[PDB]
């Protein structure tokens, strides 16, 4: 059904990208918990480039979370 | 058969009475029927006109009850002034100038009916700001088209701003015979009280209001012109030795020299002067 | 002229103007790319293979 | 008991037509209806007019008759065809009301409990004033004052009725009474304000000299509770202009230095800009 | 007289708007504007406003009934 409306505004989202093309210094960040469904659109270098993977609390840095929280 | 560069004297109330009526039954479509007399061929004249509720049906004949309307004849011949029937409005929010099929046939027995029983199209919500529209036709028999068409009779005077919508010229109203003429009743001692009483403004003009909202309207004033001192710069430098309107229109800007013109500073100007005198005005009459 | 845009009317909908391209910047790009330069003076260790 | 009254600009003039068209055989200058509109928060408004044959003689103003079924029939068909409107009073020309708008009054209330009389001027069109309206009022003419009639005055004024605007401009379409010519019109509205407070302030002088004479009867227990603080309100105290010598005139010296200026500077720009396309003109023509 | 015309004719309603997002500005005096609904058609664009705040494809407002850029 409306999975298409969302596939048009993606295609949207990739023309003002791109529209964008580095004019002027803004940045544009999509927090995402699995990339494998995106769309090779976006993925594809040329559009954006850096993947950034942010894992579990990592005991040592839960710790440090910890005290920083408490 | 006759149907020459007709006009109506409509009058001013019965344009209230139909806007009134109008604005009440809005998405309705209400009826009602114009009264108006024959004085002669084509010099129609129409002085009333009545509001009446369609009924459940819809567009019907006896929607417009016959004994309701023999009473309301009959009370207007009492208290007022009586007068006949040969026409009938009715506001028309769906489309513009033409009748629907079933307004058509309604108007066919009001044509059977009376003599002409004009076909008058008002359209409620169109008419917004200036243009009210008031558009009357005739509905024909298929004998005028297979005699000469165009039953618009041989005179210059229906041809002067006649402008048919362009669904009014496919539909057969306004193309069966004609499009009547509009005038209105301006009459002394009718619109010079009209002019006189109703848009009165006689002593409000002495308002003084120096600064109820206007140290802050000087500040959006000054800060407005601040935008025209940065177009009036840009302009400057613009400015180019290549025949400079090469150059404006290309790079059109409504900058203070080409649109936000010295009018807006004299509507400022003007608006600090009447206030101006207006205070020294009453300084000196405190007295 | 044909795949362009133009103006109509009201109810006859009658031409009124031919407008300019309207479906081509709209819907440019979808999944595909018009020429780009990327000249063969930036590809290089593959002489041997272009 | 209303606070006030407002009338629209779309009885006025039906009244007027309904005057002249049964005037042609009543020549009784007399002209006595029903006004329907509505009444909803301190604030009646007039939206119908209707008008019946009537006859008087000077006899202590009591002969008369009208159409009461007719009339009854008439508000009958404007209620069905419009449910909120409804009578909010009665009303008569002739401007110099005479003895039996009690008679009148007490007979029409039956419709509307709080009876008010309207008086149209067809003919008098005196500074800018249709229409005035009545309020009945027979509670004790004042504390200690003996019985009276006392038909007094509910604050009227012209309200403004939507979609009659597009109308009024197409029937008109002549004067254009609006802002426009913002220089010009404001000195009309400054000229026409001041003839209006001359003509009304020396009405009121007069009405004084009259009193002091004492030819009518003085109605004083409301001229000098209302006209007294009117007297004495201290708007004659310049030294607030001395606190406030800057009350505006920073504002005008800028308006000097932003207004006039500003059109000189421009007005300018296009005499130079005209003079370099004339002289290169001349110069270049052959 | 003709003073008094020109401030005649600048009545352009002067009344509540709507709103139907500007495409692009084709040229002066034609304009393509697209409604909230769609129904994308070309609009004359009036002289009171213009590149100043015309930018290409940010939201606008036209007339209720007329539904011309103002």
């Amino acid at each position: 059904g409306a999975d298409r409306e969302v596939q048009r505004i993606l295609l949207e989202l990739l023309n003002q990208m791109d529209g964008f093309d580095q004019n002027v210094n803004v940045k544009v960040i999509m927090a995402t918990n699995r990339a494998d469904t995106l769309d090779p659109a976006l993925l594809r270098p040329g559009r954006l480039d850096r993947k950034i993977e942010f894992p579990l609390p990592d005991r040592r840095q839960k710790r440090l979370i910890f005290s920083t929280i408490t | 058969a006759v149907d020459t560069a007709e006009q109506v004297y409509i009058s001013s109330l019965a344009l209230l009475k139909m806007l009134k009526h109008g604005r009440a039954g809005v998405p309705m479509e209400v009826m009602g029927l114009m009264l108006g007399e024959f004085v002669d061929d084509y010099t129609v004249r129409v002085i009333d006109v009545f509001a009446m509720p369609q009924s459940g049906t819809g567009v019907s004949v006896e929607a417009v009850d016959p004994v309701f309307q023999a009473k309301m004849l009959d009370m207007l011949k009492q208290t007022g002034r009586p007068e006949m029937v040969v026409g009938w409005y009715h506001s028309h929010p769906g489309f513009g100038c033409w009748l629907s099929g079933v307004d058509i046939n309604t108007q066919q027995s009001f044509e059977a009916l009376s003599e002409r029983a004009v076909a008058v199209v008002v359209d409620p919500i169109q008419s917004v700001k200036g243009k009210v529209v008031i558009d009357a036709f005739r509905l024909i028999n298929a004998n005028m088209m297979v005699l000469g068409h165009e039953p618009r009779q041989t005179t210059s005077n229906l041809g002067h701003l006649n402008k048919p919508s362009i669904q009014a010229l496919i539909h057969g109203l306004n193309r069966h015979y004609y499009s009547i003429t509009i005038n209105y009743r301006k009459n002394e001692l009718e619109q010079k009280m009209l002019l006189n009483l109703h848009k009165k403004s006689w002593m409000e003009g002495l308002t003084l209001q120096d600064y109820s909202e206007h140290c802050k309207h000087n500040e959006s004033v000054v800060k407005e012109m601040l935008e025209l001192a940065k177009n009036y710069n840009k302009a400057v430098e613009e400015e180019d030795k290549m025949t400079p309107e090469q150059l404006a229109i290309k790079n059109v800007g409504k900058q203070d020299p080409k649109r936000h013109l010295e009018e807006h500073v004299d509507v400022l100007m003007t608006s600090n002067i009447v206030q101006c005198l207006a205070a020294m005005l009453d300084t000196v009459v405190f007295k | 002229t044909p795949n362009c845009r133009v103006a109509l009317r009201n109810d006859s909908y009658t031409l009124h103007k031919i407008l300019p391209n309207k479906v081509d910047p709209l819907v440019s790009l979808m999944m595909v790319e018009k020429v780009p330069d990327s000249t063969y003076e930036m590809i290089g260790g593959l002489d041997k293979q272009i | 008991a209303v606070q006030k009254v407002v009338v629209h600009p779309l009885v006025l003039l039906s009244v007027v037509d309904h005057f002249n068209r049964i005037g042609k055989v009543g020549n009784q200058k007399r002209v006595v209806g029903v006004l329907l509109g509505s009444w909803q928060k301190k604030v009646l408004d007039v939206s119908n007019s209707f008008a019946v044959p009537f006859d008087e003689d000077d006899k202590d103003d009591s002969v008369w008759f009208l159409d009461h079924d007719y009339l009854e029939n008439m508000y009958g068909m404007f209620k069905k065809v419009n449910a909120r409107e409804r009578i909010v009073g009665w009303y008569h020309t002739g401007p110099k009301l005479h003895k039996n708008d009690i008679a009148i009054n007490e007979l029409m209330k039956r419709y509307c409990p709080n009876s008010v009389l309207v008086i149209i001027d067809v003919k008098p069109k005196d500074l800018g004033l249709p229409t005035e309206a009545y309020i009945s009022v027979e509670e004790v003419h004042d504390d200690g004052t003996p019985t009276s009639k006392t038909f007094e005055h509910v604050t009227s004024e012209i309200g403004a009725e939507e979609a009659e605007e597009v109308g009024v401009e197409h029937l008109l379409r002549d004067i254009k009474d609006t802002t426009v010519g913002t220089l010009s019109q404001r000195i009309t509205n400054q000229v026409h304000g001041l003839k209006g407070l001359n003509s009304k302030l020396l009405d009121i002088r007069s009405y004084l000299e009259k009193v002091a004479t004492g030819k009518l009867p003085i109605n004083h227990q409301i001229i000098y509770q209302l006209q007294d603080v009117f007297n004495l309100l201290p708007d004659v105290s310049l030294q607030e202009f001395v606190k406030a010598f800057y009350l505006k005139t920073n504002d005008q010296m800028v308006v000097v230095y932003l207004a006039s200026l500003i059109r000189s500077v421009v007005a300018l720009h296009n005499l130079i800009n005209n003079k370099i396309a004339n002289r290169d003109a001349e110069k270049k023509e052959g | 007289e003709f003073l008094h015309a020109q401030e005649e004719v600048k009545r352009i309603q002067s009344i509540p708007l709507v709103i139907g997002q500007f495409l692009e500005a084709v040229d002066q005096n034609t304009a393509i504007v697209g409604s909230t609904t769609g129904s994308n058609y070309y609009v004359r664009i009036l002289s009171t406003i213009d590149r100043e705040l015309l930018k290409p494809n940010a939201s606008v407002a036209l007339h209720k009934h007329s539904n011309a850029l103002v």
